[PDB]
């Protein structure tokens, strides 16, 4: 039972992670009090990886929540699992998360992260075995990225023989405002690349473009985003939570998935996307499910995979259907869409099936891809930063608290390097 | 007296070990208690089956063998299974970290930090026995454990026991049940470091077994249960010679001599006719000549290859029950009539034969249909070129893009080393091409 320590920080990170944890607990059926009220014994067979044990035999999920605005538990209790997290490790800041990198990444907050690292180190050893670390946040500026990549650097320092993972969200100038973020993102990911190899780029722009246009919305609120993300990035780890064919561990997930030590930006999707409606819907069929699988609109990234090629694909079906027939349409897709995949990497279709269905849904399937497609999103975020770097806007605070211009230029150089790598490996 | 030791490395290896060992215990009249067949009940036996099992004070016939893996996922999963007391508790090792399809992980990261315990246990087991002949290896190409740990372990064995032979039961991997795309990499990385220590290897093909379990065994979704049971049956059909009686292919040295001309080339094909599915009562009957002549068909050849397009080197068989040599020789003569088979131009190539006096034993609660006739061809046909070259081709496709190289590099391999291994096996393909 290789346990996982969950790291989590930031206003958006906590918002997404609360609903994610609620979804996973509900699917596993443990009561919001913290006791097993599930409906079978296939739940607690090895699930200690996410849920530890208390003295009174009640379970206890392990996940750290930190920030720099003092009120987090005041906002963490906004759902249904406030006291559920152990009530001694809600380390809180003092100021807030203005969109200022290095205001958490160099001087203040960095003072707090030493104690944070001490606490997480103390937290880790109690388990029987360690799997690694995985982190949920957004690349959003304002203590959201600083603390994130900072703690990434120190955890990678302390445990080189484990695996990182980021559930970060790329900001976008369609849903949001306070436009200094391109700096924050394109600078933090600049060392996220060297510091981590396991990433999911849930494009907020794509989430809006699919949630407001063709999902019957008028003003997408933050809970609206939280529904879709707490669906997809909660179903992404069912393979970890549930035994099955592709039980691959973090290290093994990587070795099956990441060819090169940098080209590791997975772009996920989820075929039965659903806005918040209590009624489930009419039923869907397996070929329809696996066809909405590659729905370009369905993609949680900013591209249509038809416009590019894949490298290493996974898939996790869920429900009760034809177990052994899924290979038929897997090979059908392979045969009719050879151009979509690449010849450099044969048999890039690792597939598996999980018996359990999700909450409020019978037939569904979480998806993971790895394609050249995210070159489009990176070109977007690179132009949406370079077209404004010429005016040197707002770099006063950054240049005052400990950055410099050469750092900005070298970050742009690194990201042009990544887009070049994607381009050439597409060529 | 004589004896032998079977090693078990990897999840697949230990699953097949459980299946095979349970079948063997069933076959000899032994029971999950092993009360007594007809013998002294303490240090008894005296037939050939003693070479696998040895009686304790209770006459239990403990199988002096071990199971090894780097994660307590499957080892424990069967340690509290049917044969809990058949094997010795604290005689099944459990690793901690899975090799995770990484050959270097089993070669220089975690297996290297535990191999000492495995060596101590196997050496103690050898001290317990008195008549060791060699070793039986159950591993797989694809897995990091069953390749890296396998290679390193057998290297240690060849270092300390430099005389005895050894036989490898590996599993040639298939895309249809593939759980990695680093699988050719691990396969090459281990096999390029086997010939120097390996003596003979019986590799089984997943796609071939899958096609057997479907096209004739009436399955559509075969799990590891179906494939594993079928391969356990075929492995029993191979080793029955060592299990019972003096006949063709009794000893491991005899195995290799009857089979292996040249030390580098020691990959022999294998077949086993009865694949008749299940409780489907009777559509036809059985016949010695029928199964013998149908053996040459590419139906049941353990590994997918085209033998009729390649020159042979030897031919051995084996039969279960319903013994009468005369019609056996008549069947040999009938199939002898040179339809398209060929042989070696510089040595006699007779169809060596050794018969056994026991019909096949089928699992008491499984798919296979009870039969009483059987054949088992251990042909040393050169046509395994095709399969090896296919794997090599799948390998060198992904080397122009330097794919996945860093993952192995990070633990102590070398980038250009892979080119050396690829040239080694290109030369081995040339070696197959030499025979013409
Ligand atoms: C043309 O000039 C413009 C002027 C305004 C606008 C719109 C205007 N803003 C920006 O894009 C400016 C971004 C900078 C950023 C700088 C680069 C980071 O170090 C800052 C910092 C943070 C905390 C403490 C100390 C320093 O500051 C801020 O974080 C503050 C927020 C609060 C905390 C003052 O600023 C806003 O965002 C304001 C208050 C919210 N509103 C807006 O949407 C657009 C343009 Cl283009
Ligand atoms: N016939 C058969 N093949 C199996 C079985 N288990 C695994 N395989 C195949 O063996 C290959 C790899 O072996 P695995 O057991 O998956 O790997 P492993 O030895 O556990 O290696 P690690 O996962 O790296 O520790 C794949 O082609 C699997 O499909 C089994 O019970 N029977
Ligand atoms: N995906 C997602 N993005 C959000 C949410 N709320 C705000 N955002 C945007 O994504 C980024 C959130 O990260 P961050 O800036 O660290 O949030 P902060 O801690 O409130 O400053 C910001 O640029 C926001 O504009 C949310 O609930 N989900």
């Amino acid at each position: 039972m290789r346990e996982i320590v969950h790291i989590q920080a930031g206003q958006c990170g906590n918002q997404i992670g609360a609903k994610f944890w609620e979804v996973i607990s509900d699917e596993h059926g443990i009561d919001p009090s913290g006791n097993y009220v599930g409906d079978s014994d296939l739940q607690l067979e090895r699930i200690s990886v996410y849920y530890n044990e208390a003295s009174s035999h009640k379970y206890v999920p392990r996940a750290i929540l930190v920030d720099l605005e003092p009120g987090t538990m005041d906002s963490v209790r906004s759902g249904a699992f406030g006291h559920l997290f152990r009530p001694d490790n809600f380390i809180f800041g003092q100021s807030g998360a203005g969109n200022n990198w290095a205001k958490g990444h160099y001087t203040e907050g960095a003072e707090l992260v030493d104690s944070v690292l001490d606490v997480v180190r103390k937290e880790c050893e109690n388990c029987d075995c360690l799997q690694g670390f995985q982190l949920t946040h957004s690349l959003g500026g304002g203590t959201g990225s600083g603390m994130g990549t900072l703690l990434i650097s120190k955890v990678r320092e302390e445990y080189p023989d484990r695996i990182m993972n980021t559930f970060s969200v790329v900001p976008s100038p369609k849903v949001s405002d306070t436009v200094v973020e391109p700096y924050n993102a394109t600078l933090s990911i600049h060392q996220l690349v060297e510091n981590t190899d396991e990433t999911y780029c849930i494009d907020n722009e794509a989430l809006y473009d699919i949630c407001f246009r063709t999902l019957k919305l008028a003003t997408p609120t933050y809970g609206d985003l939280n529904h879709l993300v707490s669906a997809t990035m909660s179903g992404v780890t069912t393979s970890l939570r549930f035994p099955g064919q592709l039980n691959a561990d973090l290290r093994k997930l990587a070795v099956n998935m990441v060819p090169f030590p940098r080209l590791h930006f997975f772009m996920p999707g989820f075929a039965p996307l659903t806005a918040r409606g209590s009624q489930q819907y009419r039923a869907l069929t397996v070929p329809e499910l696996t066809q909405q699988m590659f729905d370009a609109k369905n993609m949680m990234a900013a591209c249509d995979p038809r416009h590019g090629r894949y490298l290493t694909v996974a898939t996790v079906f869920r429900g009760r259907m034809s177990m052994k027939e899924v290979d038929e349409q897997m090979l059908a897709i392979q045969s009719k869409n050879s151009s979509y995949f690449v010849e450099w990497i044969p048999n890039n279709v690792k597939v598996a099936v999980c018996d359990i269905p999700p909450r409020g849904l019978k037939m569904s399937s979480t998806f993971i891809g790895n394609s050249t497609a995210i070159q489009e999103l990176f070109k977007r975020i690179s132009e949406q930063f370079t077209a404004m770097f010429r005016r040197k806007a707002f770099l006063h605070w950054y240049t005052g608290e400990g950055m410099d211009e050469m750092e900005f230029t070298e970050a742009e150089s690194n990201m042009n390097d990544l887009v070049s790598e994607y381009q050439q490996y597409q060529d | 007296m004589r004896e032998c030791i079977s090693i078990h490395v990897g999840q697949a290896g230990v699953q097949i070990g459980n299946a095979c060992w349970e079948l063997y215990c069933l076959e000899h009249g032994i029971q999950p208690d092993g009360q007594m067949p007809s013998d002294k009940t303490i240090g008894g036996g005296d037939d050939s089956f003693n070479t696998f099992f040895s009686e304790t004070g209770a006459g239990k016939h403990v199988p002096r063998a071990v199971f090894v893996d780097l994660e307590p996922t499957v080892i424990d999963e069967v340690r509290t299974g049917t044969y809990r007391q058949l094997f010795h508790p604290e005689q099944l090792i459990t690793g901690k970290e899975d090799a995770a399809n990484n050959y270097a992980r089993g070669h220089y990261t975690i297996g290297k930090e535990i191999i000492d315990l495995v060596l101590d246990r196997i050496r103690k087991l050898a001290d317990q026995c008195t008549g060791l002949q060699g070793f039986l290896v159950f591993h797989s190409f694809g897995g990091g454990t069953g390749s890296g740990f396998t290679s390193l372990l057998m290297e240690r064995l060849s270092v300390d026991y430099g005389k005895k032979s050894k036989l490898e039961f590996s599993i040639y991997p298939a895309p249809q049940v593939s759980t990695a795309v680093v699988e050719p990499y691990n396969s090459i990385l281990t096999t390029h470091t086997t010939l120097e220590h390996s003596d003979c290897a019986f590799m089984v093909d997943n796609e071939a077994i899958y096609d057997i379990c479907r096209r004739n065994l009436d399955i559509e979704r075969p799990t590891y249960t179906n494939l594993n049971r079928l391969i356990s049956q075929i492995v029993s059909s191979i080793t029955a010679s060592l299990r019972f009686d003096g006949a063709l292919n009794v000893d491991l040295t005899e195995f290799q001599t009857n089979l292996v001309p040249y030390p580098r080339i020691h990959f022999p094909l294998a077949t086993y006719a009865p694949v008749i599915s299940a409780e489907k009562a009777y559509h036809e009957q059985l016949s010695v000549a029928e199964i013998t002549n149908a053996c040459f068909e590419p139906a049941n050849q353990m590994v997918k290859c085209d033998p009729r397009h390649g020159k042979y080197m030897a031919c051995c068989l084996l039969y279960r029950g319903d013994v009468v040599p005369k019609d056996v020789n008549a069947a040999i003569a009938t199939i002898k009539t040179k339809r398209s088979i060929q042989f070696v131009d510089w040595c006699p190539t007779g169809f060596k034969v050794g018969i056994n006096y026991q019909p096949p034993t089928v699992v008491p609660g499984g798919d296979l249909a009870k039969v009483q006739r059987a054949v088992c061809m251990l042909s040393n046909t050169t046509a395994i070129a095709e399969a090896w070259a296919r794997l090599d081709h799948k390998f060198d496709l992904m080397y122009a893009k330097r794919a996945f190289v860093h993952w192995y590099v990070g633990e102590g391999m070398e980038e250009g080393e892979f080119s050396e291994a690829r040239e080694d096996m290109a030369a081995l393909e040339k070696d197959y091409e030499e025979v013409g």
